[PDB]
Formats: C-alpha cells, structure tokens, sequence
C-alpha cells in the first residue's frame, strides 16, 4: 500500500541439528533405529 | 514465420490498406504507435501487431496505462532492486524488465500522473533502466508497441500530453478507420459474428437477417468499430429464434428500452 | 489420535544431568552440557516432528471424511497444496 | 444446480424476468441487474448461478462498494505475490472463486475509474487481475452485474470507459420496484409470516389483520425484502402470543416511546 | 569522442566552452534546450574530464519515488527496514567523484529539491541514523530544457536551486537557429538508417529537397527532425527515389 | 583560524555581537540573504565559544521526513525496534555538549516543530524505550534565508514555540545593501581561482567592471559574489589582458 | 519550591489548585503561554500524597501511532516488562501533555483509559487501572475547537470535573518588574556579569506598553535579548529590546 519503512516491530537457516530433524519423519520403525544409534551416542538422554 | 491471422475482420474498406502498411513495419523494431478506434478495435490492431511480430521473438509484454500514485506501478517499470520495493527483498524484476526482447504493448489511457510519462520516457531513451536501489543500471532491449484514441496534437497544444512524450515516441501513426467510416464490411463481419455466435449458442441453423435490419445498421452511429457491433449481433441473436419467426426481431442492446 | 505405543519418547538422564551440573572437572561439565544441549534439541525436535505429524492427519482427515465413511467413491480430487493451504506448514512439510 | 425461487414474486413481472433468467442460464455472458435498495437483486444473481447450467463451481457476492478502500477490491480481484507486507485475508481467493464460477458484484457505481479499467482489461483477456511477476492466468469466469444507479447515467458522467460500459452489460435485469409490486409483495409477505411463525417456533401463528395488512401495503417499502424481513422481524419482537394484530413496527430503532 | 558533432560555427565555440570547463569538477547547469542539446555532448565532456578515470554515472532527478527520496541520496540504509540490513552508498556516493549528470532537472519535487540542493552545496553522506557523515566530492553538471530564471520568477525552483549551478549555462541553439550542418547531419542519419534498412546505398537523392525539410519548424528535438529522414526512407523504402517531393508528416493523415 | 569574506563596519558590528553571544545555547537566529554563509561564522563562533573543541551538527532539516527525532536525531540505541536487531546513535544525542546547527530550519514539517517545541522546552524529551530522558549540552544554532515574521503571521510555525525558538535573533546585512569592499572581494576571489585554475595572476578589472559591479544587483549577496567569481573564472580570458568588464546571465543569448 | 509573579486572582487559584491537589481527581488544565501550570501541576504533586510517587509527564505529539498502543503498556515479540505509560506513572502524577496536536488515535486510547480500559499486551495482560492521579495540560486548542469536532465528545465528558483558567500577563504585571529582575540576577550569574547596571524607569514604562503574547516566556525572552544588547553594566540600562525579529 502507501510505501514506507519499519515503523514498528514483527525466518531461519536451519543447520545440520535442525536439518537432520526435518529428514527425519520420514519413517517411524526406521526411526526407532536412527534413534537408538543417537541414544547411544548421547549420554544424557534415557 | 506464422499466419496467425486470428479474427481479423472488417478489412474490406481502407484497413486493408492499413493491414498492409501494418505488415510492411513489422519487420521494423522502431518505435511502434497507432491511433484506435475509440471504443473498439485497439485490442485488434493489437493482436494483429502481434501476429506481425515472429512467435519467438518474444513475449507480448501488455501494461495498461496507471497513473504514479500507485507505487507498484512505479516499481514495475523502473524495477525494484532494494527491500520494501516489490516481491521480495531481492531484485524483483519490474514488467519492464520483464519485458527482455519482447513487445510492451502500451495504452494511451491518459493517465492522470505526468510524471509517469516522464519516467517512461527515460525507460525508452537508449535502452536501460535502473531498479528501485539498484545499485548498476541495466541496458535493455525490447520493442515497443503504442496506441492512441484521442487527437495527440490537441492535448500537446493543451499541454495535456508532454511535448517530449510525444516526440520520444510515434515514429509512425497508425489511423484505425472509424466504424462511422468504414462502413464496407458491416454485412460481411456481422455475417461472421452471427455465424459464431450460433456456434456457441448451438443454433441449428443460420436465421437470417432481414433488409430492414441491414437498412437500421446502416443509419446506426456504431460508436464501437468491432465490439459494439459484435455486442449488438449478439445482443440480438439473444432475443431472436434460430430459422424461426423470431429470427427478424433483433434486440441492439440490453441498454436500449425493451419493445 | 496417534498411536501412543508407537510414538517413540525420549527422556533426559536426571542422574547425568546433576553429575554434568555439580561436575567437579571443567571440561567434564563442558562436554556434559553439550550433550544435554543436543538431547534438548533432538527431543525437541521429535516432539515438534510428532505434534506436526498429528495436526496434518488431522486436517487430511477434515477435507477425507468423504472418502472415509462413504467409501473409496467418495473420494474428493485433492492435491498436495490442497492439505498445505489449510496448515501453515509447506507443501516440503506435506511430502 | 437448481435454482432456489422460495417465496417467488407472484407478479407476472417476476415470472417473466425468472423466464428471461432461466433463457440466460445456458448461456455465460454478463449480466447488469438494475435493482433497489434491498429490491432483492443479489439473491436473484445467486439463483440465476444455481440455474446457470451446473452449479458453477464457487459463487462469490464479494462488493466492491463495502470495502475499506478500491485498493482492498483491486487485491480481492487480483493481489501480487510478495506485495507490500501481510494481509486481512488471503486475496487470491476472491479471483480464484471466480474461477470455475460466475462473478459477482453489488453497487459497482462505487468502483474506483483505474479498478474499473482493470476490470474491463481483465475480462476481455480472462487473465488475473494481479501479473504478481508472472504471466496472469485466464481463468474460464462468467460476470454479473447489479448496480442500482443507471449505466446510461454513469456514461454520461464518464466513470465508466465506453468499452467497459458496453462490454460490461451484454445483459439487463430490472427489478420491479417494491413499492409498485402488491400482489407479490403480499404473496412475499404471507410467506415470510409463515416462515416467521415456522422458525420463531411460536405455538399458533398470529396471522395478520386486514387494517394491518393495508398498513404495510401502504408503507413504501423500498426494501422488498431487506425492509420486508425487517418489519417482519419489528413485529415478531412485540409478539402478541397469537392474538395480538396490531403487528407494531419497531424497525426503526431511532423511533421510540 | 565516438559521439556525432554538429561540426558548425557554434556548435564549435560550445565545444570549445566544453573543453574549457572539462578540468572543472564544479557544478555545471548547461541548457537542455528542450531536446537539442546533446546528452552524449556532456557524456563526451565527462569522458575528457578527469571524472572518466573516476566513477561518471547520471541518473534521472525525477525517477525517484517520494518516500525513498532519502533512500535515493544515501542509498539503502541499514537501518531503515527490517529486511534489508547493510549500509548500500547513495547513487552518487557509488559515483563519489565521478561526473553526476543531472537529468529531469525541472521536473524534481520541490522537496526533493530542498534536500538535494541543500545537501549538494554543503553536507556529507549521512544515512538513517548514521554516526558522522562522509564527505565525497563529486562532480556535477545538470540540464534543463526550459528557462530556469522563469521558474525562478514562479517560485517554482528555490534560489538555492538556482545557485546550485557553478560553471555558466551552456545552450545550444535551436534546430531552425543552427540549421548549419543539416545537409552533411541528413546525410549521416539517412547512412546510418540505410545500413539500419539493410540498404546499401540511396540512387536516388536531391539536395534541394533536403535543404527544403531543413528549412521546417524543427520541434521537439533536433534528432526528433532528424528521425522525420528515417520515417521517410522507411515509408519509400527504396533506393531509386530522389529526395524531391518528399515530406515525412506522419502525425498527418495522408490523403 | 576562521576566515572571513566579509570586512565591514556592519560586519565589524555583526562580530563585536558574536563576541557579546557566550555559548549559552541560547535561541539565538541567524538570519540572511541566500548565500549568507552566516552557518560558517556561527560554526566559528563556536569554536570560539566556551566548547573550544567540540561536536557540531550540519543537520540538513529537508532531509528528514516520516520519522520521529528518535530516528536520526534522538536515536534507537533499544533493540528489538522496528527493523532488525542492532543499536543505532542519534544526532542530537551525539551532539550534547557540542553545536548542533539547524539548516534551513525554517523549511520543516508542522510535525516537526511540535516536537522541537517541547526539546527545546525541556531539553530531555525523546528517548528510544526510555522512562526519562537527558539534558543535552549542545549549543542550538539555525541559519535559513526566509522571513519567519510572515510564516508565523502565515501560522506556518507555532507563534509561541517560535518565539521559544528566538533569543537573541540577529539579521545579517545583505551584501547588496552593504556594496562596499565588492572591489576586495573580486580580488580575493580572483587570486583564489588563480592558484585553483593555475593561472600566473588575476587579470584586472578596469572602471568598466567596477561600475557593472556597483550597479549590479547582486540579489544573491555573498551567493551573487560567489556566483559573479565563478562567471569571472570562466570570464578569466587571458592574465595579460586585464578584463575591462565581466558580466553573467543565465538567460542572456550568446549574440 | 516555585517561583512565579504574584497576583490576587493567580493567588486565589494557585490556592484552589493546591486545594484540590491531595485530591488525586483527573486534571484538564489550560494555560496562556506563562507558566502554563505544568510548575503548578509538580507543585500539586509535591503536595499531594504522591510526592514520592512517580511523575511521569509524557508530552503526547513525538510517538508514533504505529507503537502508540505499545507506548500505553504494550509489549510484543524479545525483551518483555517494558514499562507501560500508566506503569510507568503507576502510584503517582501521571501528566499529560502536547495534547492539542495529539492524532485522534491517541484520543480513542484516551477514552479508553477515561474507564482505565485494560492493556492486553503480548508483553502482559495488565486490566490498566493503575490508579493513579491522571491530569492533562497543553489545552491550546479553544473550546469552540472541542466543538468543532477537533477532539472525541466523550474525551471532553471524560476531561476533568472543572476547567484551569490562565489569565494573561497583560491581565495582571504589577510583579512582572520583580521577576524581570529577578531573571537578569540569574542571567547575570550566568553570564558571570559583575551586577546589575539598573534600569531605566521611563524604559520600563515604554516597555510596559505590551500586551506579552508569551507572557513570563516574552518576559524572559525580553530581558535576556536587552541584557544581550547591553553587554555591559557601567550605567543602567535606557532601552528596549522590542523584537529580535526587527530590522535595526
Ligand atoms: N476483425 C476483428 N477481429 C477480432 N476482434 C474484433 C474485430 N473487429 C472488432 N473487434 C473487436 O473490437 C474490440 C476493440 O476493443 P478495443 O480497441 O480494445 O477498445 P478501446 O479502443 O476502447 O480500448 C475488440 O474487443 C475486438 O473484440
Ligand atoms: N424469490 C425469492 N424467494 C425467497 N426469498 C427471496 C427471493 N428473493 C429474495 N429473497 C430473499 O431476500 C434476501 C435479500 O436478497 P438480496 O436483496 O438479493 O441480497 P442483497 O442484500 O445482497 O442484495 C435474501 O436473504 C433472500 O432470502
Ligand atoms: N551529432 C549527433 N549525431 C547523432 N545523433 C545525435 C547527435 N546529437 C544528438 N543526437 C541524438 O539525440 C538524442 C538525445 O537527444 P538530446 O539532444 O540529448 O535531448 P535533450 O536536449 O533533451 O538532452 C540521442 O539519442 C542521439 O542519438
Ligand atoms: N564571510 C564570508 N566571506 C566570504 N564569502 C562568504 C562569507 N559568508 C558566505 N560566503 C559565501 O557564501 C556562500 C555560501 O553561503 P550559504 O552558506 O549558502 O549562506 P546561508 O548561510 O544563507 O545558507 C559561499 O560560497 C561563500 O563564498
Ligand atoms: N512563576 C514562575 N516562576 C519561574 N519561572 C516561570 C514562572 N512562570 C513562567 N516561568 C517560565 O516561563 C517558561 C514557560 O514554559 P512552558 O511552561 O513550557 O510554557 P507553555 O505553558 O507555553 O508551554 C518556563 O520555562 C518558566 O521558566
Ligand atoms: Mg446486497
Ligand atoms: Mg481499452
Ligand atoms: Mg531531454
Ligand atoms: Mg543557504
Ligand atoms: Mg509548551
């Protein structure tokens, strides 16, 4: 409409972490396995 | 190299004439500017321009005049580089800019903003442009198309149009001839439109008109070349019956008050 | 509903947490919330993954009762922007 | 579809445009429908769509006088993708309706000179409205018009171009006025009063009395049925449990004690 | 250089008043003369300036759209909106040196005007918010096809306006004042349209004729007389035709 | 340390006044012809004054528009505003304990002397996201050339917030209205241009330019000077031969 | 605590405003460019109940509308808790002022704040209703401007229970010669003068002979621009600044 610039206040480049999330949901047993390699990799999460 | 002759009609009186001047500039990319029928035939002389031009030479860039006030019209012509201009952020290309090569069919809609025509006179003054925040400008190359509907020199005198508009542009003028003038191929393209209009209308077969209704298009003003005639054709295939005795009543138009 | 034995969930060690927070070593703690960095992300991500998985079914399934209850007849023509334009996600998120 | 004609005009006139509007509906072209003030115009547009050979896809009544501003009715028409920032709603559905569908307007006197000169270029190319940096699609869309204020009256101010004018109105609706209308608008009335009594879930309906019949009759009623619902509605709030005919009308809201 | 020249008398001593003030990086005001003067005359100035080894660049004083004005002398700011963020220099700070041909000169806002006259005859590259402004010395020269000093007399153009011009108003004289070179200047445009009508050579040609159309009104432009020869050989489109009796009026309906 | 153009009893006058202005950032006006230059002078005067070295503000107003004084002159040093994330400083706020020069402040938005009547008023009114603002220490300045006694009778200014706007408003005398040492001036003017154009010395000027320099108008002032030294650097001819007259006028036909 | 000319009728109302100051009711006051009662409105704080209490007074013509409601105790998407304008004078005077050039934006969010509204801001869902002693000023627009439909009807109703009537200074100067004096003192200690020259009777009577259109502001104003001309004090002063606007 009427041009202007910011006037008053109101994205994202998701790395490899969220990146692999979004290839994630891709399957649901599969990713019982994926899952079970990353928990033994991490050991803080049960 | 294709025919494309479309409906091209009402060329029995001098526009064939005109047709053939028209076919002996096509080959030229110079400024292109005519003069249309007011109420009917530009969106013709148009198409038949466009037939002119090769089918790859380009795309038919077509932009109805506006005036400035609308800064999305500023944005398509000079373009749109920088954010907050057009689309996105990013060089969003402006309709002249997407118009590479090919024609920019403009309207003589007399747009109120001469400062429009201003801007569009330094969109043809070498070839380039330079985009809203466009931080290099851009040499571009693409045929220019041009009508008109009303007498140019009056409004320059009246200085309704800028001098300088009018002599950037019109390298040559293209006279439509008026419906009023014409006059030769009123039988022949309301013939063609009736013939169409049964077509789409499924009319088993032609109903014919009589001489009292080509003695009436006769005295008819026909304010519109090709279109107020073809409305009026179908304005009375509407109310008539195809071979049938409704066949001679003929309506010209919804406008007019019913019989 | 998703299936609750299905859905995978993840659980965050309490007992490796504590040791990570109270680690005596510097760089123990160091690596320690790192991991727990991580595993929050992952689990995030699963549940974000799981909860936009069930809003999709959901919204196939408004514009599909068609075809659920009439039968196979009754299938209504839909395309992949179909279901994107009722969810906020992408027609990337609907593949 | 089938067109709905629910408490149809019982005046010859009324039959006659509905017979004129069933011979329109194998066709798609334009139609102008010179109506009134709440003269029943656009419910007229909608049944002529459900009898306009199937039931044409999406039927949208979108005004482009009851909108904020001609910008917001030029979006509706057409919105480019990526212009400006955020939106009410998302605009590309108004032309979108339009496809595999009619169109449809109400008071298009108030449509701005460069809206209707868009409009005028859109509907004898059938493209978007709105290029949006892309080639504008033609999608196969029928018109309608309904405007109360004469076409012939807006040539002579010159809002609307020749072209748009003729191209425009390829076909002619005129609402019989309310007022002129007796024995339709007392078939319309007794309809409604049935309807009323039907929805209203009164035990026994009420009727009406001969004095306050005649009374309505007298009132001008520009609103055939806009002003007609509304009396309606005026007298089913004093509701007289059935036996009371005096049928005060409470319509007008200013008008008190 | 590579442009064309009247080669007359005074297209000459304009010339010379050219090369004059080529050195000058002042600010120049020469006359657009309603079409006749030539931009490539000042693109050819700017190339024997010094300004040619620097960033010569025009733009068009009315192009600007009325809330980017600002934008337009200072470029894209970063701070102005949220999506753009990097400090882009003005078109004349891309320029910062260069020679800035001012163009739709009597067509600029007359608050543009304010900004831009003030900002040009004293002030430095400050942009939205910006923490010192830069000084850039930028060579400038602006054109104007009608008479300043009736605007002045209007009102419409400010005084600072009118002193923003430095180096004298250079005019060039109107295609029926110069009419000097308009046989051999004819002769140019009708090769040059020859060779763009893929003709090689005219056999046909009368000199009177030509002199005939030289002796017209001439407006709009000097190259829009010009062009009337190029309108007339593409409408005879042959070569074997003298140049007598011909007159390109396309504006008029032909009988 | 500040050079001077003007040696006149009223000029002498006009700066015994400057002495007598301490820097008590008091609404003091300078006002003067188009091409006064009387900016320069109050920019020495302070330097002169008590902030010896200090901060000063050219402050172009016609640049600003559609933003508030926490745009460009209070700041947006709060994140999270409107645009991207960052921190952006403010001229006036910068300029607190330095000068700030209004240019041409009598070419400004209605909007905008609302709100310098209150920063002129209080001195700690603006603030980004802030509760309570600062006092600034700056010296406030103007310069403009127009008549602000009819703009306020006009009610293009706020009647009292201009007259919080004045404290000690000085008129300087046209040039013109002087038309003395016009003579030194040229010379002055003539040995610059000499070491700028590189020329071996200044021509001369006979009775001839004297008396067209006496009865020129000079409307412009100290801009009509600067504008006759400007002709006269393209008038310059040759060194040799002194220049019996010197004259310019952009409307005037070269025969 | 603050110093002004003295006269009967600016005695009786300072005393009614101070009468009415521990009274925390909304305040609508108009000046005539003197003091224009904003150091009477600190004054009425200072003796009122919320002498500590915050005097937040937002001159209401620099925001911008698009954060007009962010100004009013709204907050959205990093930082939240921002302090609202009523937050901010949460608990004590909470003035109001530039509120003749104020867009009717502001208006409507004034008539919401009459009732105290409520502030649903992303940063927080505050019901407002701080409590706090409201007063506006900066009335310059007449009456007659109310009335021709410069400002919402229900804001007028909204306005205080009673009108701050300022007089002119041509009304009342008998003290005007004594806070002349008084501001060449202080303008002499800030200009380092040695002292005070005097001045010149029959001066100050031709100089009397003004309406003072700026009032205490004209005053001031007056005195500094004939202290500036003086720029000595060897002998009393024997003229008048009458405009730094004329020709001379
Ligand atoms: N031979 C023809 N072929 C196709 N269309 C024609 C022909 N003759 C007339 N017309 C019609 O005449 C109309 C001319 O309209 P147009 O010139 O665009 O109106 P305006 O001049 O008012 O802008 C076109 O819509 C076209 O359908
Ligand atoms: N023939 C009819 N039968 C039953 N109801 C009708 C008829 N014509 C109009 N109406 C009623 O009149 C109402 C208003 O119609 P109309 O005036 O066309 O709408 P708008 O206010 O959009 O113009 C509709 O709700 C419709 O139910
Ligand atoms: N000597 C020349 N030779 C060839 N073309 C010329 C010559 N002089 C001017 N032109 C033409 O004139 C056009 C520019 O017009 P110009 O005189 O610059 O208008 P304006 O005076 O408005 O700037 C250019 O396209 C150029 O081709
Ligand atoms: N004291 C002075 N001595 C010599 N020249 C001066 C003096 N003051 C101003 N000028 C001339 O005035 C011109 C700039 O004036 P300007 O700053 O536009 O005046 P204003 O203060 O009215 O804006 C300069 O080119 C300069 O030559
Ligand atoms: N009684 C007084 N004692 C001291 N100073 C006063 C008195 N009355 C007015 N003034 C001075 O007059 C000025 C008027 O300022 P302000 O209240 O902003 O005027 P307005 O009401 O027109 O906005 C103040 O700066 C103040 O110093
Ligand atoms: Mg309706
Ligand atoms: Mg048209
Ligand atoms: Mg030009
Ligand atoms: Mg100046
Ligand atoms: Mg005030």
């Amino acid at each position: 409409m009427k041009q202007g610039l910011q006037l008053r206040l109101s994205l994202a480049m998701t790395p490899q972490l969220q990146q692999a999330i979004r290839l994630l949901q891709l399957s649901t047993l599969e990713l019982q396995q994926e899952l079970q390699q990353a928990l033994e990799s991490n050991p803080l999460l049960e | 190299m294709a025919e494309y002759k479309d409906n091209l009609l009402g060329e029995a009186n001098s526009f064939l004439e005109v047709l053939e001047q028209v076919s002996h500039l096509a080959p030229l990319d110079k400024p292109v500017l005519i003069i249309g029928e007011r109420g009917t035939g530009k969106e013709l002389i148009a198409s038949r321009l466009h037939y002119l031009s090769s089918r790859w030479q380009g795309p038919f860039i077509s932009l109805n005049c506006a005036a400035l006030n609308e800064n999305l019209l500023d944005s398509e012509l000079f373009g749109h580089e920088a954010g907050a201009f057009t689309g996105a952020q990013k060089r969003h290309p402006g309709r002249f800019e997407r118009a590479d090569g090919g024609t920019l069919f403009l309207d003589e809609l007399a747009t109120a903003p001469m400062m429009v025509q201003e801007k569009l006179l330094r969109v043809i003054e070498y070839g380039e442009l330079e985009r809203v925040g466009g931080s290099q400008p851009l040499q571009v190359n693409v045929r220019l198309v041009c009508a008109t509907n009303a007498d140019l020199p009056a409004m320059v005198n009246e200085g309704t149009f800028r001098a300088d508009l009018l002599d950037r542009l019109a390298f040559d003028v293209v006279q439509l001839p008026p419906l009023r003038e014409r006059e030769s191929d009123i039988m022949l393209m309301a013939e063609y439109f009736a013939i169409q209009m049964c077509r789409e209308i499924k009319l088993p077969l032609f109903p014919g008109f009589t001489e009292r209704a080509r003695e009436t298009l006769l005295n008819y003003r026909w304010p519109g070349n090709i279109r107020e005639l073809k409305n009026v054709v179908e304005r009375s295939v509407y109310r008539h019956g195809t071979s049938d005795y409704p066949l001679d009543d003929i309506i010209i138009d919804p406008f007019k008050r019913r019989p | 509903e998703l299936n609750a034995d299905s859905i995978p969930r993840l659980k965050i060690n309490q007992q490796y947490a504590a040791m990570g927070n109270s680690a005596r070593n510097d760089a123990d703690g160091q690596f320690i919330r790192s991991n727990l960095q991580e595993a929050r992300w992952l689990i995030k991500s699963l549940e974000s993954r799981n909860d936009t998985l069930l809003r999709v079914s959901r919204c196939i399934v408004e514009q599909q009762q068609a075809f659920f209850e009439q039968g196979e007849e009754y299938m209504k023509p839909m395309v992949l922007a179909d279901i994107a334009q009722a969810v906020e996600m992408h027609e990337s998120t609907i593949s």
